[PDB]
């Protein structure tokens, strides 16, 4: 108990101002109102996951019913259609070459899948195997190396070429729902189901700093665009974005209303827009810098189960358990 | 920090009164369900008692009905069971158990011992 | 710009190629019905799995069967794969038609452990719409433990002392008041959670089997057409 | 020798106040069905498809109305556009018949979803539905065609003029030809249907009795008065369309002109019972059921 | 815990002037932040 009183000392220390008084000079954002530009429907079952390609262009929608849908956002036109082994996927990405694209669940395996491929179809380029429960959030660091958050408490970084499991983070008490790399890709940090988000070190494969704060399992990790912060949202309906200098909580969003937790968190290009769906069927989004709901993103009929923000900054997509899929700009 | 050590125990002979308490600190407490769980020697994890954010609807272990009066202070920021009689077979390990999610009237708490928002329990023995 | 339409026009055709293989998935999947196949670890799933396979595979953790029973395909799936934490995967099956509760009624010692299950699943926000078809299983080793009366469910709960068999019952054959009583004080406790909430946006459907009864596919048909004949009242604004 | 229509109350005071009442109540239900399903409602099904549909064309029924209230409160005297009588009679008949069409749809869509839950789930489309309403709105179109023909205006001997909404003298007997046809195809056809479905419906219900579910009551309560309502609304109305196009056919004398009055003043009422549907098939299929109520804000 | 505790814990003034300067720097290039032109914006 003496590191913990050390560490919580060091941090009030630390904490000699807030960062809504500071940033009180600077103007707010004011009223956000986004509209629906593009609404990419033709999922079968709810989508649970979503990510855009590094061309800002594409999009992939996981859905339960067993479907990898490969958009063109910009024209509505499904790029691919991948049937999944396993229904219920939790997990989709893009490679950052965009060869690549992965996704997982309660099938505890890494599925990924080669879209550009020579033979002219997409296929299961390859079945990452050895964790011991359902994947939350699998990510490409490289499109030959991807680190998996499962339920088993542990994280994973596999060598997609080789098959293993290289590297395992472990530390967590409760199963990880969430993983966002660092813009630099050298640090990943992963929350996990109790109120706690560890920042790991890629080739370390130890924590480096573990960050506490929430008050129950966490659903959502984005990193700011700087990569020396990052937002967390949970399940006690208020986000929390810490910063890595300062070892801490560093913002607190929250409100009366809001008595749902949140499902999904996406930070803007310049950061200065903190985007985060939440169970109550809308998505909002609250200025990072002063704390406040800048605006509300509703039109889905059900909960926005997966938030992602483009690498342009030009538009969003939200996947609502509606099986629907909404673009914003 | 979520922390919810408990306080009270130690032996007691059967029949006896002991209340016990947890220092329930790291949350608002005014929103989340509560339980009681324990855990016998060597034999598995099983709940105890539950009560809701306002302290109404309480519910107890069928074994423990009668005895075993669970509270709640929201503006002390603690919750006690206080045990009226004992028995041999509540010698056991006696952990708090908070509700994962706060405005839910579910509790999805864990059998082999993995869950977070729990204390570090007490050992009461008969 | 005739490079730019020929692109186009062979997107719109892989489109179109894609959406006429997504309407063909759409009717096989709102044709087959999704059953989360949920109870305690101690007993009953695996084994009716097994069963409704000897009427359809798991690798990985999940022993999924696809079985059909008439015309109406039915997909059952016993997710056992995972760690400890059925809070977080249980989100996941909030589009499945049902959810197949089997609890081992002949234990009483992890009863309470069931029905505190049954209620989070019953009071769960995801779960609100979702019926439960109450499978209570292992009815010969209740009869058995009720007949040599080693334990006595009065120890565990108080209140069986006072219940009395409704008059509504259904005794089976041979039926010892006493195995009636026990069975239906369980099926009674299941049911206040049953109807302590919902407002008659789900129903659980109470049948005790066993673990060799071959009548369960056609439990679970029935249940399956009392669940979806009332999501066609409420969708046809039927009350 | 033709009759003087004494007792004319039905028609210059009972059916202006009927019909005032009737589009008061039905253009706000109907609005509001159509602002549901438009702007507030789930993706849509097939039943939504027939559902938006018979709110339509009760709504378009609805705005038909005020013309004919105008029309009928200035002592049977059109309100000017003469042709425009040609209109109205038309749109007016191609709701209603619609509504009929329409409500028989619904009926067969409950069936398939009652009666056959689990086989009538992948055997559906909200595609079909939309198909089956195109087909609906044709045939009720082509099939009340013939009224943009008849429904001519004329001038009686009282100096009035007259939107005659079934035909003129001269074309009475083919127009009776013609709207026996357009009852027994339109009308007739679909209150068989609707009745076996709804039948089948309540069969269903409670002989099964849903094995275990309860409160399917309230749903039999209101499959029974949706089948009661259609009844005594359409049923007398279009019994006694046929009664006074035989009447002013047959009769027209003083020796039998005080049955034709008869038939001409229950006529009038039943005419406003048929408006009257406009008004409780909303609340009935909409206001009544508890999903639309809980999709309503 | 040791090792997380141990770490060069800069003042929480210091780590949110740095994040404003960063989301000012790049503020122009936030379409979400200020609506581009429609015809600018591909959607
Ligand atoms: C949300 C979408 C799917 C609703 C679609 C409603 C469509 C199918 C319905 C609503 C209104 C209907 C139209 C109403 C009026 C007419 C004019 C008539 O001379 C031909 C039929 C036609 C053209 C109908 C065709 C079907 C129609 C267009
Ligand atoms: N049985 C009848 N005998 C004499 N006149 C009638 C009879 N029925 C209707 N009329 C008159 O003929 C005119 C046209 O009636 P009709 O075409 O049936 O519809 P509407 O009454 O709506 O115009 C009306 O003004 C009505 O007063």
């Amino acid at each position: 108990e003496q590191l913990k009183n050390q560490i919580r000392d060091a941090r009030k220390a630390c904490a000699d101002a807030t960062l809504s008084q500071i940033t009180n000079n600077i103007d707010p954002v004011g009223r956000i109102q986004m509209r629906t530009r593009r609404t990419l429907r033709g999922h079968l079952a709810k989508i649970y996951a979503m990510h855009w390609g590094t061309d800002s262009r594409l999009l992939v929608s996981a859905s339960q019913d067993g479907k990898l849908i490969i958009w063109d956002s910009y024209t509505t036109n499904k790029v691919h259609a991948i049937p999944l082994r396993s229904s219920w996927v939790m997990t989709c990405a893009y490679a950052p070459s965009g060869n690549y694209v992965a996704c997982g669940g309660l099938d505890n395996i890494c599925s990924i899948y080669n879209l550009k491929t020579r033979e002219g179809n997409v296929r299961v380029s390859r079945e990452l195997a050895g964790h011991t429960g359902y994947l939350s959030c699998c990510r490409f660091l490289d499109d030959n190396q991807i680190v998996t958050s499962s339920g088993d408490t542990t994280c994973a970084l596999w060598d997609i070429e080789t098959g293993q499991q290289t590297t395992t983070f472990t530390g967590h008490t409760g199963d990880v729902m969430s993983l966002s790399l660092a813009p630099d890709t050298r640090l990943f940090v992963s929350g996990a189901c109790d109120a706690s988000a560890k920042l790991w070190d890629v080739r370390e494969g130890m924590c480096r700093q573990t960050f506490t704060g929430h008050e129950s399992d966490i659903n959502a990790i984005c990193f700011f665009p700087n990569g020396n912060a990052f937002a967390t949202g949970s399940d006690d309906a208020t986000c929390r974005l810490f910063d890595l200098r300062a070892d801490q909580e560093l913002m607190t969003y929250s409100h009366d209303n809001i008595i749902c937790g949140i499902t999904s968190v996406s930070f803007s290009k310049s950061g200065r827009l903190l985007l985060a769906g939440y169970d109550d069927f809308n998505c909002n989004v609250w200025d990072a810098l002063k704390a406040d709901r800048a605006g509300v993103l509703a039109g889905h009929d059900n909960r926005v189960s997966c938030l992602g923000v483009t690498d342009d900054g030009m538009a969003v997509a939200t996947g609502s358990w509606d099986s629907f899929l909404k673009i914003w700009n | 920090q979520v922390q919810l050590q408990e306080s009270g125990g130690g032996l007691v002979q059967p029949g006896g009164s002991l209340r016990l308490s947890c220092a329930a600190s790291g949350f608002t407490f005014s929103n989340y369900k509560m339980n009681w769980v324990r855990q016998a020697p060597g034999k598995g994890l099983e709940w105890v008692s539950d009560i809701s954010q306002s302290g109404a609807s309480i519910s107890y272990t069928g074994s423990v009905k009668g005895r075993f009066t669970i509270s709640r202070d929201n503006a002390k920021n603690t919750l006690y069971l206080q045990m009226n009689s004992l028995k041999p077979e509540d010698t056991a390990v006696y952990y708090c158990a908070r509700c994962p999610a706060p405005f839910t009237r579910d509790c999805f708490d864990v059998t082999s011992t993995t869950y977070a928002y729990r204390g570090q329990g007490t050992q009461v023995t008969v | 710009t005739e490079d730019q339409r020929n692109e186009e026009k062979a997107q719109r055709e892989a489109n179109k190629k894609i959406e006429k293989q997504l309407q063909k998935d759409k009717q096989v999947y709102r044709a087959t019905h999704r059953l989360l196949l949920l109870g305690a670890d101690n007993s009953g799933k695996s084994t009716i799995v097994k069963q409704m396979r000897i009427l359809s595979g798991g690798t990985s953790g999940i022993f999924e069967t696809k079985f059909q029973v008439d015309k109406v395909n039915f997909h059952m799936f016993d997710v056992g794969g995972q760690r400890d934490e059925r809070r977080k995967w249980i989100q996941c099956f909030n589009d499945v038609t049902a959810i197949i509760f089997v609890v081992d009624s002949s234990d009483y010692n992890r009863l309470q452990e069931a029905l505190n299950l049954f209620k989070s699943i019953w009071n769960n926000r995801w779960l609100r719409t979702i019926s439960v078809i109450l499978f209570l299983n292992k009815q010969d080793l209740l009869a058995e433990k009720v007949l040599a009366g080693k334990s006595k469910i009065e120890d565990y709960f108080p209140e069986f002392a006072r219940y009395t068999t409704p008059e509504d019952a259904t005794p089976e054959p041979g039926e010892d008041p006493r195995v009636t009583r026990a069975k239906y004080f369980i099926r009674d406790e299941f049911l206040r959670i049953s109807t302590a909430s919902g407002d008659g946006r789900h129903y659980c459907y109470p049948h005790f089997t066993c673990a060799v009864d071959t009548e369960n596919a056609r439990r679970i048909f029935n249940d399956c057409k009392d669940i979806i004949l009332q999501m066609n009242l409420r969708e046809y604004n039927l009350v | 020798f033709k009759c003087a229509l004494t007792k004319t109350g039905f028609q210059f005071y009972y059916l202006p106040a009927v019909y005032i009442l009737v589009f008061i109540i039905g253009f706000l239900g109907n609005s509001v069905a159509i602002w549901m399903f438009v702007f507030h409602m789930k993706p849509w099904s097939g039943i939504s498809v027939y559902m938006f549909n018979l709110a339509l064309a009760d709504f378009l029924y609805v705005l038909t109305l005020p013309a004919l209230i105008f029309y009928y409160f200035n002592k049977t005297d059109w309100i000017f556009g003469d042709a425009m009588c040609k209109l109205q009679r038309f749109i007016f008949h191609v709701n209603l018949y619609g509504s009929i069409l329409f409500l028989t749809c619904i009926s067969a869509h409950r069936y398939s979803g009652v009666v056959y839950p689990l086989k009538s789930l992948g055997r559906l489309k909200k595609k079909n539905a939309i198909c089956i309403s195109v087909l609906v709105w044709l045939i009720v179109v082509v099939a009340i065609s013939p009224i943009l023909f008849y429904s001519g205006t004329g001038v009686r001997k009282n100096k009035t003029i007259t939107c005659y909404d079934t035909t003129s003298d001269e074309y009475l007997r083919s127009y009776f030809i013609y709207s026996m046809c357009t009852t027994v195809a339109m009308f007739c056809v679909p209150l068989v249907l609707i009745l076996g479905c709804y039948g089948l419906i309540v069969r269903a219900l409670i002989y099964k009795d849903l094995d275990n579910s309860p409160l399917r009551r309230k749903s039999i309560y209101l499959v029974i008065i949706v089948l009661t309502v259609f009844a005594v609304s359409y049923i007398p109305f279009h019994v006694m369309k046929t009664m006074n196009l035989r009447a002013r056919l047959d009769f027209q004398t003083p020796a039998m002109c005080a049955f034709n009055d008869r038939v001409y003043a229950t006529y009038q009422v039943t005419r406003g019972l048929a408006s009257l549907n406009s008004c409780v098939d909303p609340i009935l299929y909409f206001l009544a059921g508890d999903t639309f109520r809980r999709r309503l804000s | 815990l040791k090792m997380e505790a141990n770490i060069d814990r800069i003042k929480v003034s210091k780590a949110a002037a740095d994040l404003m300067a960063y989301c000012e720097a790049h503020a122009k290039e936030d379409p979400l932040l200020t609506p581009v032109p429609a015809s600018e914006n591909p959607f």
